[PDB]
């Protein structure tokens, strides 16, 4: 045994970490969706004559590391998850290029006063107040940010641990009421939590799927989507065309057509897209 | 959704499911949209008017 | 601060006059408040810490 | 740093198990003059000089219990404990590779659903340590069924006290101890005793004057009773303590769970189920030197006993009825 | 390491009468009530429960025996006795004396028992002090069980009568002996017989139907060694219970609870402690052993 | 057949005092953490103000009181020893075969003893580098706060979100600055402006600033240590020199002895001072002397004037004027199949739509597409370019 | 400072085929009726009780199990073995070689049982001395009380088939009895189509109980009728069957019910003595890929 | 060593496989590709080292 008393002498931030060199994207930016038959297996339909139809039409551990039986190998890195929020047909594309929330209302709590429950709740789940982002619309949808909405029915729920390993869900990061109201404090204390502590239920590392993490003796992850409370967009094109017009000419890009559109990616990392050999930074 | 009370008591939160697609109200599915769905619908099963 | 008993290992001093009359009865029936017992192996100098 | 190798040779070569007494022949009559720990009487001189009794102090018997390192889902084992609690190991299936579940005495109250009409003291206590009950029943959905047929007590292997805890938010490290008297990790030259909650203990020695002799021993016993509340299965842990030998205690425990038996067997009077006739069993946990005293303690409120010099000799369940 | 010795102070100088029987049992076993070096006489005998003016029963005496520590004599000095002490795990020298003399060997199996054949023999009285000393009686466990077998017989048949070739004789290969029953308390033997309905009637409920049918295949034409209790006659009960057609998994769960309660019948047919003997001589009657509080 | 050798591996001893981390700590030898509960630190911060003749209520002076603690830690190494070794350690030593068996079994235990030292010397490195990251902000929560121009006012609702839209101005552009450092036109003067941004924005404030701790050759100054991996260090050995490669550090530690009148308050009371003699000369020996700098350095230096200097070698580079040392903490981890704690793993989220609609006055800003034009179509899919650059529906 | 080492010398050297079968294990459990340091081979097996010429039995093993002294192999030299004595509350290392292979678990409880299985799976026959050595069957206690459980059921219904085979269907027998479901795991034993006979005397006992035992409670119910008679035992009229309460003590004469009620309790103790367990050792820590354990002995 | 020291699991093996390609397409034929580079004669020296 050997025991150390370490101390912080001066009252200045004397230890700065900086993300410098990217080495390896691991989690695929894949398309694989997440299936609530493995998150809520405790429920089913009332008639088993019909529940035995849908699971047919749609769809454990090993040495201390989680491992699904139905994939004996990947090729494109750790297979990510994808999630489902019903959204109105008349939502607006101009919301979607901007780093914002998957909710309707924005949710940056740091702007509110310290130690206020009511003054911090009025950002999230009210509607007489407009958005802090827009002002004509007061919420992008009252189907994922109404106080009782499906953005709350799905993911208010704290992580129920189970002997079977649960899988990660990124929409909990933006919907969980209690974890967001932890950031009520003044922002000097919000520095000192961001370094040493860790939030509720982040994703794994070196697995097959995106499980829940339960070890803490190895985890290193520092995700800043906890703190700043936004979600970046990447590429999409509702027809095949606008990917080609994205990579043919970037300056005279066509962002919107009658029925089709595009979102340019805005992310702290920037890659080299390589369809063929044309290169978009 | 709708809200109604018992006679002489507090209000309740009782619900229905909108069954057909047309029971989605207009500002979630405008009349130009629902018309443009039937034209996609027309060119799959190929009914000829 | 309510200054109470402490078991820290002082350099105690002892008088001449005895005290030991009626003590086994009196300390068991509240002669003085905040009394501390000693039962064999506990009767030693407490471990100092600070 | 050259003197650092001394202190790892002082406290190491001096701390070794005593070797087997093996001496070659041809020196002669020497093999008796290494034998010291058999010698038990000493020269009681005029004044006891510590330089004259040092050999009666340097010698010692060979006392060392065994530690067992565990892993914990950090929900089952509450982030604080009074460091001397009692444990189990509810093992069902080799789920991962380094996976384990433990049970405190307050938790097994919470997993059960037994009422404050049997235990009105720690019901208020454990409500802040854990959830409303369903925080722990998520790990085992079999608790509606393992309690029906009474097969629950076959899976609890008792462990004993606690020694060391290295606690995090996600993984809780628990270093327990079997066979008993384990050195702490805060302070050397300490001995971590055992503690139990006052609600769960029921003692058996207290009587009118009216005579019973003592011994070297008093043997802390554990129990379980698969009773039924709200027409639902629900266990009943109690404790037992007596230095009275194993013969009496099974006859004595029926003087304790007396009225509970007369309530239940009216229910299965009208229906027969052979899986239901089991009632509960008795464990065995270790020995305490009788003539020792439990000092009361306090928490947030909660009275908790203590026992010094507990050693932990385990034992299995035997179904009394 | 340790000392294991109990000296006993005494308040009257011994006669030549009360030296005589103590010198006979110079190495033997007697329990005592405490754990001290020095000790007064009223704990040494077993006679704080087996007195004269009372009407003692041996079940309470045996129940008393599992509590107490146990000890072996060393000397009889005229001032004062001298004993040695039995730890949980210890290697000693024991040397039997007791009167209906059996024979031991290596790997034998002992049990400390009350005096069950002669109170007049086993209890010498010290009239110089007045308080007598009662001795226990070490027996191999085959007969150590068999007397407790025979004791619980007797208290049944005395009450329903409210003969002596049957009720009070512990049989053994070589000698058939005679118990000492005239004035016993039937109530701590009532309590043991209270718990037996709490087993013997519960085992009557889940009687496996498959194990019943084997008896008609056994006693009706097939003399076996130990089945001569039935004397080649079926009882009336088995003719009445076996109306069912058998089924395998029904006699699994029946045979589990049947298997579980019979692990608990030890808790009523207990012994005291045990003495697993690893070495034995014949020409000295010396023996070494290890105690077990059990 | 033939043996051609038994080849060995002797691990070189890494002591914590002769690394390059010692510039980022202050080392004191200590006696009993099993006894000590806490260590209290009292800050007395005065604060002057301005007398100004505007129409304003003037302000009294101020005074600040700041509390600190210590941090408990535990380190555990686990030697095994085999029983057949332990027996013949005490052997009678009478045969000519024993001197290749006794001497061949003492090398099981003295190798395992020095194994126990090297697990300990990880704990001096790991548990510092863990805790130095337990108190570590990123860059963007420092620099927007390291501008005094924003904390001149209060932290009211205007100054709050004005920072929040600058945390993202630093996140989106200036993250992964070495990855952008190749495909920019300038290059070398982008890393230098990013790093010298980081260096002087660390509010050091360094209570031991007068103490001459770590000088280089020629009496110059060391102003801290940046600690990276090796794949980043090789990028920095080319952009930046190794101008001196020489420093001077302590040859020992600083003592903590409770001799004298420290012991009296230690036993009888709880508390116990530190430099109780110096604390005595302020109160009874020569009292009521006002606090000045030149009487601090003979007392603020614990022993750190008096430890004899030595010769320590590491990497040294000019950045602005502050010398910065660069480390290589991979030899402490990549030898032993443990992860390296510098290689953190950033996660994100990615917001993403599918299956939308647009209002009545549709249009086409377009270079050229002849294809989808009609309002009868309704797109019901999207496309994402993969990590490995394959568009998936 | 105590010493323990049990060397077993031999008369004949071992063959090159036998020693490899004895290097297959290096640490196991042997009953060993000894306290000496030198010992002849006629005790380290179970052939002192369970051998070829006499028929094997299952009490006399279980009597001999608790009576005896356990020991652990350390080494097999060609001349001689080297066992290690087992102190009460000792601490040492154990591997398994046992047939069939029951996978362990750390922090479990172990009983020591006889081999009632296949002889090729059980023992190692020595031809160097012509004398068998037999190993005990080291199983955890819940599995050991379950592997006995349905085999004891399996042996009783065999004798019904030889008397009248129209009562038990073997498909109903070979499905519910030769299957062990514990630790969520399945196992399958040897059906033994050679002819079994180890567990026959329990089936000789427990079936002779089942006419004696429910006959026995009616006399005990009318025994000590008082108002001291214990209040819990009023309840157990509801448990006793309706048919049992229609038996007279008339036909069985008073000199015969003596010979019942001694023989009644005699089997009810000796069956408790074997169902209550044998000598044991608890294992606290364990790894699967090495098969090495960590034990502490618990005598009885 | 930055890649392998999680243990060669199922994911880490195949993320190496997509680096047997982004190094195969780009950094192959390092003499010939470094004659049509603007920088040129430094790309060879970095590939060698």
């Amino acid at each position: 045994t050997h025991e150390i008393a370490s101390l912080h002498t001066a009252l200045g931030y004397s230890s700065v970490i900086a993300p410098a060199h990217v080495a390896a994207i691991t989690t695929d930016m894949g398309v694989h969706c997440q299936d609530l038959f493995m998150i809520f297996p405790g429920d089913a339909y009332q008639d088993r004559q019909l529940h035995d139809y849908i699971k047919m039409k749609a769809g454990g551990y090993a040495a201390g590391v989680p491992r699904c039986e139905n994939l004996p190998g990947l090729s494109h890195g750790q297979l990510a998850t994808c999630e489902i929020i019903p959204t109105p047909v008349t939502s607006d594309v101009a919301y979607f290029q901007t780093p914002s929330n998957p909710r309707g209302r924005a949710a940056c709590v740091v702007s509110c006063d310290a130690y206020s429950n009511e003054s911090a709740e009025r950002l999230l789940y009210d509607h007489s107040i407009p958005d802090p982002a827009y002002e004509c619309r007061s919420t992008n949808n009252p189907w994922a940010s109404q106080r009782g909405s499906l953005g709350d029915v799905l993911y208010n729920i704290t992580f129920r641990q189970t002997a079977l390993p649960g899988m990660y869900s990124p929409c909990r990061q933006f919907f969980h009421k209690e974890d967001i109201m932890r950031y009520n404090r003044g922002l000097y204390t919000l520095v000192n939590e961001y370094s040493a502590r860790l939030a509720g239920a982040p994703a794994t590392s070196t697995t097959d799927l995106q499980y829940v993490v339960v070890n803490g003796t190895d985890v290193f992850l520092d995700q800043p989507c906890h703190m700043l409370q936004e979600a970046y967009p990447t590429l999409a094109a509702s027809h095949r065309v606008m990917l080609d017009e994205y990579m043919s000419n970037k300056q005279t890009h066509a962002p919107v057509h009658m029925g089709q559109y595009l979102i340019e990616e805005v992310a702290p990392m920037k890659r080299l897209l390589k369809l063929g050999n044309k290169v978009v930074y | 959704f709708f809200v109604h009370p018992c006679p002489g008591a507090r209000g309740s939160y009782r619900a229905t499911h909108r069954t057909m697609v047309g029971n989605i109200p207009q500002p979630l599915a405008p009349r130009e949209f629902q018309e443009s769905r039937g034209a996609q619908f027309d060119a799959v099963t190929n009914m000829t008017h | 601060m309510e200054a109470t008993l402490e078991q820290r290992p002082f350099p105690y001093l002892a008088t001449e006059a005895n005290l030991l009359t009626q003590i086994k009865e009196s300390a068991a029936d509240g002669l003085f408040k905040s009394f501390q017992l000693l039962l064999g192996k506990d009767a030693r100098e407490g471990s100092v810490r600070f | 740093q050259a003197e650092n190798a001394a202190r790892l040779g002082r406290q190491v070569l001096g701390l070794l198990p005593p070797p087997t007494h093996r001496v070659s022949l041809t020196r002669g009559p020497e093999f008796a003059r290494g034998v010291r720990d058999l010698l038990s009487k000493y020269a009681a001189s005029t004044r006891p000089t510590v330089g004259s009794l040092h050999e009666a102090l340097r010698q010692a018997p060979f006392r060392q219990p065994t530690y067992g390192d565990f892993l914990v889902y950090s929900q089952t084992f509450s982030p604080q404990e009074p460091l001397g609690t009692f444990l189990f190991s509810f093992k069902q299936e080799d789920n991962g590779s380094s996976m384990d579940m433990l049970l405190t005495p307050t938790s097994l109250f919470m997993l059960s659903g037994m009422e404050a009409a049997k235990a009105p003291q720690t019901h208020k206590v454990a409500g802040v340590w854990y959830g409303s009950g369903s925080g722990l029943a998520d790990f085992i959905p079999n608790l509606s069924e393992l309690m029906d047929t009474g097969e629950f007590h076959t899976l609890l292997t008792p462990v004993g006290p606690m020694v060391q805890s290295v606690h995090s938010t996600f993984v809780t490290k628990v270093t327990s101890a079997m066979k008993g008297v384990g050195l702490a990790r805060d302070e050397p030259r300490a001995h971590v005793g055992l503690t139990l909650p006052c609600d769960m203990l029921v003692d058996l020695d207290e009587s009118c004057p009216m005579r019973e002799p003592a011994g070297l021993n008093v043997t802390i016993y554990a129990s379980l009773v698969y009773l039924r509340v709200n027409q639902r299965p629900s266990m009943a842990l109690t404790f037992f303590q007596s230095g009275k030998g194993f013969a009496e205690v099974v006859a004595m425990i029926k003087d304790h769970f007396t009225d509970v038996i007369r309530t239940k067997y009216i229910q299965l009077r009208h229906e027969l189920y052979i899986n239901r006739l089991v009632f509960g069993a008795v464990c065995t946990l270790g020995t305490v030197p009788f003539d020792s005293h439990p000092v009361h303690q306090s928490l947030n409120s909660l009275p908790v006993l203590v026992f010094a010099n507990f050693e932990a000799a385990c034992g299995p369940w035997t179904v009394f009825l | 390491a340790l000392d294991k010795s109990i000296v006993v102070n005494l308040t009257s100088r011994l006669f030549a009468d009360e030296l005589a029987a103590l010198q006979s049992k110079i190495g033997s076993v007697l329990p005592l009530g405490d754990c001290h070096r020095l000790q007064n006489i009223q704990a040494l005998g077993l006679g704080c429960v087996c007195s004269r003016e009372t009407s003692p029963d041996y079940i309470q005496i045996m129940q008393y025996l599992s509590k107490c520590t146990l000890a072996v004599l060393e000397e009889v000095r005229p001032d004062s006795l001298r004993l040695t002490r039995m730890d949980p795990s210890d290697n000693l020298q024991i040397k039997n004396v007791y009167a209906p003399f059996f024979q031991w060997d290596s790997n034998t199996q002992l049990a400390v028992l009350p005096p069950l054949f002669s109170r007049k023999d086993s209890t010498i009285v010290l009239e110089s002090n007045g308080f007598d000393i009662v001795f226990p009686m070490v027996v191999p466990q085959q007969l150590g069980h068999a007397i407790l077998q025979q004791l619980l017989v007797y208290h049944i048949y005395s009450k329903i009568s409210a003969l002596d070739l049957y009720t009070t004789n512990v049989s053994f290969m070589g000698r058939t002996y005679r118990l000492d029953v005239d004035n016993t308390d039937p109530r701590t033997a009532l309590r043991v017989l209270d718990d037996l309905s709490m087993y013997l009637c519960i085992l009557s409920a889940l009687v496996p139907r498959g194990c019943l049918r084997l008896l008609t295949a056994l006693v009706r034409h097939d003399r076996h060694p130990l089945t001569e209790v039935f004397e080649g006659v079926v009882p009336d009960e088995v003719t009445r219970i076996d109306l069912d057609q058998l089924s395998v998994p029904d006699d699994i769960t029946r045979m589990r609870v049947m298997f579980s309660y019979l692990q608990s019948l030890s808790s009523i047919f207990n012994l005291g402690p045990r003495l697993h003997v690893y070495a034995y001589s014949a020409e000295t009657l010396a023996a070494s052993c290890w105690y077990s509080p059990r | 057949e033939a043996l051609l050798g038994v080849y060995t591996n002797v691990v070189e001893f890494v002591k914590f005092l002769e690394t390059a981390l010692a510039a980022a700590c202050v080392n004191t030898e200590f006696k009993d953490l099993r006894r000590m509960i806490d260590g209290k630190i009292q800050f007395k911060i005065s604060m002057p103000t301005i007398a100004h003749g505007d129409g304003r209520r003037p302000n009294k002076q101020r005074q600040y009181i700041v509390m600190k603690a210590c941090n408990k830690h535990h380190i555990g190494a686990e030697i095994e020893l085999a029983a057949a070794d332990i027996e013949l350690l005490f052997a009678e030593k009478e045969t000519p075969l024993d001197f290749t068996e006794y001497a061949g079994a003492i090398k099981t235990i003295t190798s395992a003893l020095q194994f126990g030292m090297d697990a300990l010397e990880r704990g001096l490195v790991d548990t510092v580098l863990a805790v130095k990251l337990r108190h570590a902000p990123p860059v963007f929560i420092l620099k927007t706060l390291g501008d005094p121009v924003y904390s001149e006012r209060g932290l009211k609702k205007a100054v709050k979100s004005d920072m929040v839209s600058m945390f993202k101005a630093h996140l989106i552009e200036h993250s992964f600055f070495l990855d952008k450092a190749e495909l920019m036109t300038r290059g070398k003067q982008y890393v230098l402006t990013m790093l010298s941004d980081m260096l002087a924005a660390v509010c050091e404030d360094t209570v031991f600033k007068g103490v001459s701790t770590y000088t280089t050759a020629s009496g110059q100054q060391v102003a801290g240590v940046l600690e990276t991996t090796d794949s980043v260090m090789r990028r920095l050995m080319n952009l930046l020199g190794q101008v001196e490669s020489a420093m001077s550090g302590p040859a020992a530690y600083a003592s903590y002895v409770v001799r004298g009148a420290n012991l009296v308050t230690a036993v009888s009371y709880g508390r116990a001072m530190r430099n109780f003699e110096q604390f005595m000369a302020r109160i009874v020996d020569h009292p009521n002397a006002l606090p000045s700098v030149e009487g601090d350095k003979a007392a603020l230096a614990d022993g750190h004037d008096e430890i004899q200097r030595t010769r320590i070698a590491a990497s040294l580079v000019k950045i602005g004027d502050k010398f910065v040392a660069i480390e290589s903490l991979q030899r402490m981890y990549n030898e032993t199949q443990f992860p390296c704690p510098l290689n953190r793993r950033i996660q994100y989220t990615y917001f993403f739509p599918v299956g939308l609609h647009l209002p009545v006055p549709r249009y086409s800003t377009s270079v050229s597409v002849r294809g989808v034009e009609s309002p009868a179509i309704q797109s019901t899919e999207t496309w994402v370019v993969n990590k490995n650059n394959v568009p998936l529906c």
